[PDB]
């Protein structure tokens, strides 16, 4: 019964994605219409502004790649994924793309602001969630991750670090420089180093599990305070991550234990969200019999932490970075590249 | 302890993204 609501809804969400998908939104601002405040971040690549949009007040976070920059870093053809996939996506939990465009310079796209920050800092400076709290969060990313894979998205950097708590303090996914639309295998070395499946480390090819396996991660990170596999260099990660060994802290429930065996599983005809019964092996797990996944989706869940509101445009909550200026110059750079865009 | 070994570590801070 509950399956096939879950069906009706992804049914109808893929037919809404493809409209966009084959016809997507381009152009639909300009710099000038936006006043810059502040850099608030850098992703993977390029940098992140909060800024006010003029005509309406509202402000936004506005993403710059620099053309050139882009090609020198081989990430052309992610960048244009990028765009594209979050125009035509739509989810509570990801965040919202408003405009996008570019210059002779630059590319630019801009998204809705949230104020309270990502859940990196407020991890790290509490030290680590309770097991309820980290399940209300991981809670929104399997369903997230329901949503994009069916639509033949596989998202590739999931962290602390991408996911922006909003005014509700429920997530918003909030970096898609690695996201792809993929039915079948795909090969490139790409995410970030604690959060790489054994799959990605060993040069193999893979599918979205390697989504799952990310979630895993998240949900250690989440639940201990640190990630289940670290160092001080990356290779001592990799090695640590392809060994098949993990370690629990031993306040960690024995059915989180048992979900997160089952997600970080070198095996992957073993691992969660890629068997027969895909998504619903996580869902139906005892870790998660308390959420209630309608309520979730709805925002109805109290939530148990909601970021302090110091108003529409306040950058506390975020860090300080270094200003570059915005430099147009009066030649177009990569024109064909990127025309697209 | 695995806390205190992690906040010596030179990885406590935001991690970048990596690629070919
Ligand atoms: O500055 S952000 O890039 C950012 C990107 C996209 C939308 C955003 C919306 N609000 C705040 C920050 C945002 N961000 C802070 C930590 C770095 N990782 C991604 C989240």
């Amino acid at each position: 019964s509950e399956q096939e609501s879950v069906k009706e809804f992804l049914a109808k969400a893929k037919e809404d994605f493809l409209k966009k998908w084959e016809n997507p939104a381009q152009n639909t601002a300009h710099l000038d219409q936006f006043e810059r405040i502040k850099t608030i971040g850098t992703g993977s690549f390029g940098r992140v502004m909060l800024v006010k949009h003029m005509e309406t007040g509202n402000h936004y976070a506005m993403k710059i790649l620099d053309k050139q920059k882009v090609v020198k870093l081989k990430q052309i053809e992610h960048t244009l994924n990028e765009k594209r996939i979050l125009q035509a996506v739509n989810f509570p939990f990801l965040v919202k793309l408003e405009f996008s465009f570019k210059d002779n310079s630059n590319l630019y796209m801009v998204m809705e602001y949230m104020p309270g920050g990502d859940m990196f800092s407020h991890l790290r400076r509490i030290g680590r969630f309770s097991e309820p709290h980290a399940r209300f969060y991981a809670a929104q990313i399997v369903l997230t991750f329901e949503y994009l894979h069916s639509l033949d998205l596989i998202y590739r950097d999931l962290k602390p670090e991408n996911l922006l708590i909003d005014q509700q303090g429920y997530i918003k996914v909030a970096d898609f420089g690695f996201a792809k639309r993929v039915k079948g295998r795909t090969w490139t070395l790409c995410g970030t180093p604690e959060y790489l499946a054994p799959e990605i480390i060993l040069s193999k090819g893979y599918n979205k599990a390697v989504d799952w396996w990310a979630l895993g991660v998240l949900i250690y990170e989440m639940a201990a305070g640190y990630p289940p596999f670290f160092a001080d260099q990356p290779i001592q990660i990799y090695e640590k991550i392809v060994s098949g060994k993990v370690r629990f802290p031993s306040h960690f429930s024995s059915d989180l234990k048992d979900l997160l065996r089952n997600l970080l599983q070198v095996d992957l005809t073993k691992r969660f969200g890629n068997l027969k019964n895909g998504v619903n092996d996580i869902k139906n797990h005892k870790w998660f019999a308390t959420t209630d996944w309608i309520a979730i989706y709805q925002r109805k869940v109290e939530a148990p932490f909601i970021p302090k509101f110091k108003g529409p445009g306040d950058t506390s909550n975020f860090d300080d970075y270094e200003e570059e200026e915005i430099r147009v110059s009066i030649n177009e750079k990569c024109g064909k590249e990127f025309s697209e865009f | 302890t695995t806390y205190a070994d992690f906040i010596a570590s030179g990885r406590t801070g935001r991690r970048n993204a990596i690629h070919d």
